[PDB]
RNA sequence: CGAAGAACCUUACCUGGUCUUGACAUCCACGGAAGUUUUCAGAGAUGAGAAUGUGCCUUCGGGAACCGUGAGACAGGUGCUGCAUGGCUGUCGUCAGCUCGUGUUGUGAAAUGUUGGGUUAAGUCCCGCAACGAGCGCAACCCUUAUCCUUUGUUGCCAGCGGUCCGGCCGGGAACUCAAAGGAGACUGCCAGUGAUAAACUGGAGGAAGGUGGGGAUGACGUCAAGUCAUCAUGGCCCUUACGACCAGGGCUACACACGUGCUACAAUGGCGCAUACAAAGAGAAGCGACCUCGCGAGAGCAAGCGGACCUCAUAAAGUGCGUCGUAGUCCGGAUUGGAGUCUGCAACUCGACUCCAUGAAGUCGGAAUCGCUAGUAAUCGUGGAUCAGAAUGCCACGGUG
RNA sequence: UUUUUUUUUUUUUUUUUUUU
């Protein structure tokens, strides 16, 4: 946010610029965390694999877009659909968005 | 080892400009305190040209032709015994070889000065007779030979 | 006018000016060949300077103070280096390909317990 | 020729005690010399404090332990009388034994 | 597997001194053999409080003695007769007079030392120490620290036993040079032999 | 031999110059054999226990005579204290 | 071996003389001036006599500096266990360490980051992976270089002149070594080729090193249940008529056997004789000591000097130039034994350490197979240091013809 | 999936008490 980190010798910066590059891509919508998160919303429950038993584990609920591959007992609301790339999240995404703004109200 | 670093440069005679005159003495030196053995070379040279009042030292080589091996025998134990395969020496390596066999034929040779005992195994080196020469036509009756065994 | 150096190489300890014409070689009252007179190495200091003609343009004279023949012939190479290199700038390419500015610092990375050879690490071809 | 081997426990007290000497000293002859250096024992030196038997605590500090000569031609009073009213500086030494 | 001071190497670095002065060639060894002599008359005459520092300054060889007790008062005492003997015994070994300088051990709780003065106090009634022993600890860190490791040797059960004991009330990193970390130790007795007390106080990072 | 011999070094130490080293100055530089007085020496020999030089020492901050280091002035037990506090400026890493 | 001095010797042990607060050292009690000097005994510890001596305050109180005799408390030693433990040093390891403060698939001894695609000589480094990061090993400071920049000039030091009675002698100025304090600079830095315009490998511009530049150096957990159990610093346990402490003697070394470390001595790539050219590591007032006097010389003696470029030890060995054998059991072999000498000492002789002559044991190139030694590294060419009343052939460290 | 560069090298006694 200042100039303060361009400190010590070029490579201590340098250093944690490739902190930053491994963690904002990874962690970039989380930076704060000072609660435990009350919800959850999955496109994939294969390659997501941790996510879904975490959730259940502490008993959050689980929104889920799902293929004849899937396991449906695991969530709270199914959304039977095409699993992957950009047309079908395109189609439920426009909705999620409205509902978590003009739903604060 | 993985670095190129595997011999010594060294610096040419102080005469003719040439680093073969230049390996020779510092093949022959056995003890150290090269300088004096350096004009002692040098005096054989001339005991050399004694024979025939001309540059003797271009027949150097029409005596080093005759010590030049092309092979070597080291380590090879691969085949369940002593299977050798001696490669040939790189062409660098010809030359060096013989001063090896030069010195080795002149430390006990019998002749009346060191001077001379090196003069007159080149003079027989050229004329095949020689001891230095002796001993690489046995390795070319060893391992040129088992080429053939290989 | 005059241009300079000094050298330490095995064990010596020399000194060497470059000066005005007639291209001599004087070490401290005589001549070259009276110092090296059998010492094999003793053209190797008259050798780059015989290259951009001398004997009617520059001078050399010696001093010295702990001899060492053997060890002199590269202190002196560094010292008459020295003072070239102030003469004329153009021949820096020419000491260097030539060996003539180099000077003794180097070990091959030599033993300090036992091996041999003592800075390379580990190698493999995949371990 | 009178050599006064000037010695302090640092170079920050000699400097300050040197620069007065080849002032004061040469004001009317003598050439006097004051920064040529003698064999500077800048060591590393180590004290058990240790207020147990376990390990380290032998603190490794640096010194300077820094001397000098001070060297006049000849014992001209007229020039030199200055550095011997000097006498009140206590804290630094000077060994005129000659 | 180690004991690893964290103090000591580090005299002018956040751990400050147990003692210092400047004695010459010939002129050290009177002032070691006063060194011991010296702090055993003041840590028996401070012992109603302890001495989290006995601090031995000796300006013109003369000692500036200061001494940092939980109870000042008490060695004051009724208003100083006290520190005119302890200005004089002191003095009597050394053969010059003693420049005593009294203080406070601010809060004995977050302290460099007093911690192991409440331990091997506990010993002297004889019955469970463990009811006190480990709730000594947590109170001291109440008040102050952020880590402290804690072990204690010596006699400590019955007719021939002989063991042991270590406890981390909070993480302690060993030997940080930069940190305001101290160890200490202290001892204690109990009819069949020793008892010797050890502490590792992370206090902060820096 | 711990404390042994002291007292009888002690009780003749500070003398010997009045035992021979003073004493001699003018009768016993005849007695030399460089100078030839033959009936002269068989007569200064006589003080034996006290002849100058023998010393047996004393070893101070060891108690007993563990040898005695005559460049250090120290047992040669004693040694590695040194190194840690200032008595013998050339003792780093050694050259072994 | 530990002993870097097993014939006063830091005493093992063979002997005798003696003791068991001993030799050293306190707390009260009653008292005293402390010592210089010589005679005779005794192996030493210890025994019997003779002279000369009498301090500083000073309430003449109390005593000091400093010696007694009576008490009652009362003194000691490598004796080893690693294993109560904590320093210390190793050979591994210059591996880039293992595990945890959490979580949890393994109940738990399974590492759980090693998976699954690739890459680099490289746990290199691109991802991927249910994995974080805490941080004490990390990024590195460290010393010596070496090359310079200034301030500089030293017993140093002499660049260019100033006088030479030919000695940097003393005038005379600051090139630069020497000395060195503060320090300061080399980076893929731009060029040829390489391949993924990655990777890093060669040659080079540019240098005093190059891709840790080298030579010192720090040696983390883990170190073999390896030591320092003979100063450790100290828990558990030690002998006490005793493992406690005073004293002069003696003999350790034999020899048939080894067996090797460590030596050399077998003649010319050698030496032998006179003559010629160049360095230094280091040491020094329980010192080191020249010239100069005495010389067959070890060894006597005078005496300038020197505190760290001043005094002295080295006038390193080869090497060069002219002479000299003829391949010769010898001219060399010092293994050694005729006689001849001294520096030390109570003391070395059946115990040396070394000096002058006279010598002359093996001598002649011996195989079987313990590992010396890869680069500035064993041949090769030499010097010091302390223990200590002091002779290691040990080792220990940097130099160089090589 | 051909895997003989010799076959053998006595016993012990290592183990820092215990309930969690």
């Amino acid at each position: 946010q200042d100039g303060t980190f361009d400190k010590l010798t070029k490579k201590e910066a340098l250093m944690r610029t490739r902190e930053l590059e491994k963690l904002e891509n990874s962690l970039g919508g989380i930076k704060d965390m000072g609660g435990l998160p009350d919800a959850l919303f999955v496109i994939d429950a294969d390659h997501e694999h941790i996510a879904i038993k975490e959730a259940n584990n502490l008993g959050i609920p689980v929104f889920a877009i799902v293929d004849t591959n899937s396991d449906p007992d695991g969530v709270d609301f199914v959304i039977p659909g095409n699993d992957d790339a950009i047309r079908a999240v395109t189609l439920y995404l426009g909705a999620v968005a409205a509902t978590v703004r003009e739903g604060r109200s | 080892r993985r670095r190129v670093i595997g011999q010594r440069k060294i610096l040419p005679d102080p005469k003719f400009g040439s680093e073969l005159l230049a390996k020779f003495v510092n093949i022959l030196m056995v003890d150290g305190k090269k300088s004096t053995a350096e004009s002692i070379v040098y005096s054989a040279l001339e005991t050399l040209a004694q024979r025939s009042g001309k540059s003797e030292l271009e027949a150097f080589e029409v005596a080093l032709e005759n010590v030049r091996p092309t092979v070597e025998v080291k380590s090879r134990r691969v085949g369940g015994s002593t299977y050798q395969v001696p490669v040939e020496v790189r062409p660098v390596r010809r030359n060096a070889l013989a001063m090896r066999w030069i010195v080795e034929a002149a430390r006990k040779r019998g002749d009346k000065s060191m001077a001379l005992r090196l003069a007159n195994e080149l003079s027989d080196a050229a004329e095949n007779k020689g001891t230095a020469v002796k001993k690489r036509e046995d390795v070319h009756r060893m391992a040129e030979a088992n080429k053939a065994f290989a | 006018n005059q241009y300079y150096g000094t050298g330490r190489r095995k064990s010596s300890a020399a000194r060497v000016f470059i000066k005005p014409g007639n291209g001599k070689i004087v070490i401290n009252q005589r001549s070259l060949e009276q110092y090296f007179g059998r010492e094999t190495a003793r053209m190797v200091v008259r050798q780059p300077l015989e290259l951009v003609d001398m004997v009617e343009k520059l001078d050399l004279y010696i001093t010295v103070k702990g001899g060492g023949i053997s060890g002199q012939a590269g202190a002196i190479r560094h010292g008459i280096t020295r003072a070239l290199m102030e003469y004329d700038e153009s021949l820096r390419s020419e000491l260097r390909k030539a060996g003539f500015v180099t000077r003794d610092a180097r070990q091959v990375e030599r033993k300090k317990v036992g091996l041999r050879k003592a800075r390379r690490r580990p190698q493999f071809s995949k371990r | 020729r009178i050599r006064i081997r000037l010695k302090a426990f640092d170079h920050r007290l000699i400097d300050q005690a040197t620069a007065e000497i080849v002032e004061t000293a040469k004001r009317t002859g003598a050439q006097v010399r004051g920064p040529i250096p003698l064999p500077t024992r800048k060591e590393r030196f180590t004290v058990l404090i240790s207020p147990h038997v376990n390990k380290d605590a032998r603190d490794q500090y640096e010194i300077r332990t820094h001397l000098r000569l001070v060297d006049i031609v000849e014992p001209t009073e007229k020039t030199v009388d200055a550095l011997m009213r000097l006498d009140l500086a206590a804290g630094v030494d000077v060994q005129i034994s000659l | 597997g180690q004991k690893v001071h964290p103090n000591g190497i580090r005299l002018g670095i956040v751990k400050p001194w147990n003692s210092t002065w400047f004695a010459n060639t010939k002129e050290f060894a009177d002032n070691l053999d006063s060194d011991f002599k010296v702090r055993q008359y003041l840590t028996k005459e401070l012992a109603k409080a302890s001495v989290s520092r006995i601090v031995i300054e000796r300006p013109a060889k003369s000692i500036r003695v200061t001494i940092h007790t939980a109870r000042p008062g008490i060695v004051i005492g009724k208003k100083g007769e006290d520190v005119e003997k302890l200005r004089k015994v002191v003095a009597d070994i050394a053969g010059v007079p003693a420049q005593i300088n009294i203080a406070e051990v601010r809060k004995p709780e977050l302290d460099a030392k007093l911690v192991a003065d409440s331990i091997t106090s506990q010993l002297e009634r004889r019955v469970m120490f463990r009811r006190a022993m480990k709730r000594a600890v947590q109170n001291a860190m109440r008040l102050g620290a952020k880590g402290i490791k804690v072990e204690v040797s010596g006699r400590l059960g019955g007719a021939e036993i002989a063991r042991t004991e270590w406890y981390r009330e909070g993480r302690v990193p060993l030997h940080t040079l930069r940190a305001d970390i101290d160890y200490n130790t202290s001892e204690a007795h109990t009819t069949y032999g020793v008892i010797g007390v050890k502490v590792w106080i992370f206090k902060g990072e820096i | 031999a711990k404390q042994s011999m002291k007292a009888r070094e002690v009780k003749r130490v500070a003398l010997a110059d009045k035992y021979f080293a003073k004493r001699a100055e003018l009768k016993a530089i005849i007695s030399d054999v460089n100078d030839r007085w033959n009936a002269v020496l068989k007569l200064q020999t006589l003080p034996r226990d006290s002849s100058p030089s023998r010393q047996r020492n004393r070893c101070r901050q060891t108690g007993r005579p563990h040898g005695f280091l005559r460049k250090f002035g120290l047992s040669r037990i004693k040694v590695r204290e040194a190194a840690m506090r200032g008595e013998i400026p050339g003792l780093k890493k050694a050259s072994w």
